[PDB]
């Protein structure tokens, strides 16, 4: 690794990455995923997302720490991983991607792995 | 004969059909090449012949040669803190002796009959409690509340990192706001006499030592503490009255004199953050609490890392002590409750209450009576009340909606103020 | 007095106190050594891809292939192809074969040449199939790798009387390998359940014992006499807790009974369990 960016919090270890970028993958095959910052920041103003994935690494980090106290206020759970480039490859994308939010559909095939890692955030918040 | 050969041998799929034999199958030893040559272990979907493949056309592009050729210290300094260290001694000293003392007092009377009929009494007044009101404070969740030594006034800190005093028996609405500087607010605690003080700790790693005025709203800075890199987790003043010690993320928990705002102490030797600091009412000793789940207990009169407590196989994040001060209680990630009495030793060590599903924020005893009861708070949306003897459970209480950030208890213990990721504080009767 | 309360850990020892206290010679173990000028610093997968690298390598991959095939049939190792026929393209086949001549004779080849190659299609199906599960015992065999965490839960019930219970809890525990124990009071008296696993092996356990089976359903049982009605409607389930440990010493699933509510405790005291039972 490189010094893991201090403001980068909550942040999963390897065993959560593992759960949580592979049902982000599982939801863009269904397209109920939406990439990217602004397509997630229009998530939360709707009022449709389950919860946001972040990079953690992304370069400089300002650029997407708005995303938290937007996400506070509408009460959805939120978690960095580690690395943008494994995040790009899991929407589906060849190249660097520093956010994503699932979105709802509670009719879904993959609902129960939804709530099941949004359980698991939500301790990560403390 | 040869040019037939040589064809099919200049071929790809032949240069390549050649060399997928001569690599090992098991899915093992496959993958222990992968990770040592640097390239994804697994992808996506696969069977190991599949993965094989990979392998060969990964040797073959780079032209890549075969699996056979790829394969402590003491720190000196800091006088004026050595004198500290005496004053602690002779408080230290004075006052455990006090306790002992009065421990034993205590043990002669016996008279079984008194005691058993007030456990009962006990048990039946915490089942019984409920909520009071609710009310509101902001628009983030409350981070961390605080009764004075009076009970009179509670502090709350949202997320926002926010403070406002209410006023324990009824709440309404308070008495003055204010937007402190920081954003995240760690914990909130009073000074133990003169209720003219607090201090909080928050994300800006800026602890905040408040004069809190009278009747007035004009709650006002003393002083500001600086050191912290990241973001700090707790605070709290020595039992003493002197001293503040400061336990943040950086693996470094930070004694603090409170009139002079200098770094007394800057001690290390967690790997990962910290996540609670506790002094014990003696003010003989600290334990800390860890992100690496090693609980940890200090000296703070020699500097000296005491006994090492392993129990928790998740970050445990409140370190609650125990009036008496023989005992300690830890709770953490693992929703589990270690309560370790240092007395023993050789072998009676640790009980765990199986406590909460989803995790353990912030664990309380009951101040006055010495400790019996523990007070506790999950993210189950519940909060529990134990004995100190048998730590059987014995009653839960469910009025919150979300989860549950922090609760303090009333030093009578007729109040229970418990405060909630859902924006409210809920005063337990 | 007392016991389930376990009140009988209240009560006051003055030996051990005074012992210690004498020992001590005045103020714990703690400051023992004071009746110093230094402080100290004290030490210690998988990727994905995406659409389009799909396509780039299943055509490089199949391209490599066929090409290699055409160059084996250009040097004379493999077999010249013959045409596919069907019953559409069988008319216009004008391949030497009996095609007017002998009518029925070409219809044999053509009906015939089509089920063989279906017949193919089925072979490479079952002989998969089939290879798989020898594959699978090799899966068999592989013995298991400590997780290094292992989540847990904890039930608590009425009854437990009723057999079709009693039996499924015997197999979808070693259905999926989780580790643990079941225990309860004699017979009709109530009792306790422990599972601990991999998160995934727990959910789906957790998943049966609240949602799927009935426990206030009633069950007409055998006696050694005969059969009788049993009525568990009062019975009820709930979960206590689900958490985290730094050892299963669990090492199987064994269920039993205990008559009393003493050696239960040290049938789980020998797993240093006791705690787990809730009066």
């Amino acid at each position: 690794m490189s010094a893991p960016n201090p403001k980068a919090f909550p942040l999963a270890d390897a065993a959560l990455t593992q759960q949580i970028l592979d049902v982000v993958q599982q939801a863009a095959n269904l397209r109920q995923l939406k990439k990217g910052a602004n397509e997630a920041t229009k998530t939360l103003n709707r009022g449709i997302s389950e919860f946001i994935i972040m990079a953690a690494d992304c370069e400089p980090i300002e650029i997407l720490l708005h995303l938290p106290l937007l996400c506070e206020d509408k009460n959805v759970p939120y978690v960095f991983v580690p690395s943008r480039v494994a995040l790009g490859r899991a929407c589906g994308v060849s190249r660097p991607v520093i956010a994503a939010s699932i979105t709802t559909n509670d009719a879904s095939a993959i609902k129960t792995q939804i709530y099941a890692v949004k359980d698991k955030i939500e301790t990560l918040l403390i | 004969n040869e040019s037939t050969a040589d064809i099919l041998k200049q071929l790809p799929h032949e240069r390549l059909q050649a060399v997928l034999e001569k690599i090992p199958e098991e899915d093992l030893e496959v993958r222990r090449l992968l990770s040592i040559l640097k390239k994804p272990e697994v992808v996506e979907n696969e069977d190991v012949q599949q993965r094989r493949i990979r392998l060969a056309e990964i040797l073959m592009v780079d032209e890549i040669d075969l699996e056979n050729i790829n394969n402590d210290f003491f720190t000196p300094a800091t006088s004026e803190l050595i004198f500290a260290r005496r004053f602690l001694i002779n408080y230290s000293l004075e006052r455990s002796r006090k306790r002992l003392q009065k421990e034993m007092e205590r043990h002669q009377k016996f008279n079984t009959r008194q005691e058993l009929l007030s456990r009962r009494t006990e048990l039946q007044r915490m089942a019984n409690l409920e909520l009071a009101g609710s009310q509101l404070v902001s628009t983030k969740p409350i981070s961390a509340v605080s009764l004075s030594t009076d009970d009179m006034v509670v502090a709350t800190g949202s997320w926002a990192g926010d403070l406002q005093v209410l006023n324990s028996q009824t709440l309404q609405p308070l008495t003055q706001k204010l937007d402190s500087h920081v954003g995240k607010i760690g914990a909130i605690d009073w000074h133990p006499d003169s209720n003219n003080q607090m201090i909080s700790c928050a994300e800006d790693g800026l602890i905040k030592n408040f004069q809190y005025s009278n009747e007035e709203g004009g709650l006002r800075l003393l002083g500001d503490l600086v050191g912290h890199e990241r973001r700090i987790s707790d605070v709290k003043y020595h039992p003493s009255g002197k001293f503040i010690g400061s336990a943040s993320h950086d693996m470094t928990w930070r004694l603090w004199d409170a009139s002079t705002h200098q770094e007394l102490l800057l001690q290390e030797g967690h790997d990962k953050g910290v996540f609670s600091l506790s002094f014990q009412c003696d003010g003989s000793l600290v334990c800390s609490g860890g992100m690496d789940s090693l609980s940890m207990l200090w000296d703070i009169r020699s500097g000296s890392k005491v006994m090492t407590l392993a129990g928790h196989s998740k970050p445990i994040y409140t370190v609650a002590w125990s009036p008496n001060g023989y005992q300690v209680a830890t709770g953490g990630g693992d929703g589990i409750i270690n309560v370790w009495d240092i007395r023993k030793r050789d072998e009676g060590q640790l009980n765990q209450i199986l406590a909460h599903r989803n995790i353990v924020t912030q664990v309380r005893f009951s101040k006055e009576d010495g400790g019996k009861k523990l007070v506790s708070c999950g993210y189950d949306n519940l909060i529990n009340v134990y004995s100190s003897d048998t730590w059987l459970k014995m009653g839960s209480l469910a009025g919150h909606t979300d989860k549950i950030i922090s609760l303090d208890i009333s030093n009578n213990s007729h109040f229970l103020v418990s405060g909630g990721w859902d924006r409210s504080i809920k005063l337990w009767n | 007095p007392n016991l389930e309360l376990h009140e009988d850990k209240f009560l006051l020892d003055l030996s051990k106190f005074k012992i210690y206290y004498d020992n001590n010679h005045g103020y714990e173990w703690w400051d023992t050594a004071y009746l110093v000028a230094h402080p100290l610093p004290e030490k210690i997968i998988k990727a994905y891809l995406t659409q389009h690298e799909r396509k780039r390598l299943r055509r490089n991959r199949r391209k490599m292939a066929r090409e290699a095939r055409e160059i084996k049939i250009k040097l004379g190792l493999l077999p010249k192809p013959e045409p596919k026929v069907k019953l559409s393209n069988m008319m216009s086949v004008f391949e030497n074969d009996q095609n007017i001549t002998d009518p029925t004779a070409w219809e044999k080849v053509v009906k015939d040449q089509v089920d063989l190659r279906k017949r193919k299609h089925l072979e490479e199906n079952e002989r998969r199939h089939e290879d798989a599960i020898k594959r699978r015992k090799e899966a068999v065999n592989m013995n298991v790798e400590k997780p290094t965490v292992y989540h847990c839960k904890v039930f608590q019930f009425k009854n437990l009387q009723n057999p079709k219970i009693r039996f499924k809890l015997k197999m979808n525990s070693k259905e999926l390998s989780l580790k643990g124990l079941c225990l309860r009071i004699r017979d009709d008296g109530p009792g306790i359940i422990i599972v601990v696993g991999n998160e995934k092996s727990c959910k789906f356990y957790e998943n049966l014992v609240m949602k799927r089976i009935k426990w206030n359903e009633d069950f007409e049982l055998h006696t050694n006499t005969g059969d009788i009605k049993m009525d568990m409607h009062n019975n009820s389930i709930s979960k206590t807790w689900e958490g985290y440990l730094q050892d299963c010493k669990f090492k199987g699933w064994f269920m039993k009974v205990c008559n009393d509510q003493d050696s239960l405790l040290r049938t789980l005291g020998q797993f240093d369990s006791e705690h787990f039972y809730s009066p």
